[PDB]
């Protein structure tokens, strides 16, 4: 239950959701949107393995 | 091929629409599709004899 | 100047850009635009009263 | 006398216990219902 809710935080970025960022913005600002949450998910995947 | 998780109906299906994202397919025929719990088991044929 | 100042967030969106609507396609993993909201799935009449 | 043919204690073992996953192939519980947790619904990749 920690892990996937876990999914709906923004970890500094405008969204959770990986659609709205690809569809607001142009990749050169996407993609700094997605590594924040990219980091926020891989942080909580590896804390879950732990 | 063990489709984990998934009916062997629907993965028929996908497979007759050619829905799916792996492009390779099992040849299918009738007694080498088998459903488990663990999910949908193409290419073996299950016996009686344990 | 001016300022356009806007809310991205809020479901009931009036401000559309002009994109053009299709068909309603149900029962089927269709790639879906709702006002903005994107994804991929299967679209189904629902039972829950909005 | 009944199916799993388990002993009087272990069926009262089993129903005692509430388990949360009991894995099978459920994707008759992914329309309508509440789309109860089970805990990613088999949608974000928890399996
Ligand atoms: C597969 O789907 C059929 C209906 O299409 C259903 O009767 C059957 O029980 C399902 N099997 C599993 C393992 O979910
Ligand atoms: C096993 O035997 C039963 C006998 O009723 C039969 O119905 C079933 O189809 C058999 N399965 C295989 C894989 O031979």
């Amino acid at each position: 239950n920690t892990l996937v809710k876990q999914l709906s935080s923004k970890f500094g970025a405008i969204s959770s959701v990986l659609n709205d960022i690809l569809s607001r913005l142009d990749p050169p600002e996407a993609e700094v949107q997605i590594d924040r949450l990219i980091t926020g998910r891989l942080q909580s995947l590896q804390t879950y393995v732990t | 091929v063990l489709y984990q998780g998934v009916n062997c109906t629907e993965v028929s299906v996908a497979i007759h629409a050619d829905q799916l994202t792996p492009t390779w397919r099992v040849y299918s025929t009738g007694s080498n599709v088998f459903q488990t719990r663990a999910g949908c088991l193409i290419g073996a044929e299950y016996v009686n004899n344990s | 100047v001016v300022v356009l100042s806007f809310e991205l967030l809020h479901a009931p969106a009036t401000v559309c850009g002009p994109k053009k609507s299709t068909n309603l396609v149900k029962n089927k993993c269709v790639n879906f635009n709702f006002n903005g909201l994107t994804g991929t799935g299967v679209l189904t009449k629902s039972n829950k009263k909005f | 006398s009944k199916p799993s043919k388990r002993s009087p204690i272990e069926d009262l073992l089993f129903n005692k216990v509430t388990l949360a996953d009991a894995g099978f192939i459920k994707q008759y519980g992914d329309c309508l219902g509440d789309i109860a947790a089970r805990c990613a619904q088999k949608f974000n990749g928890l399996t």
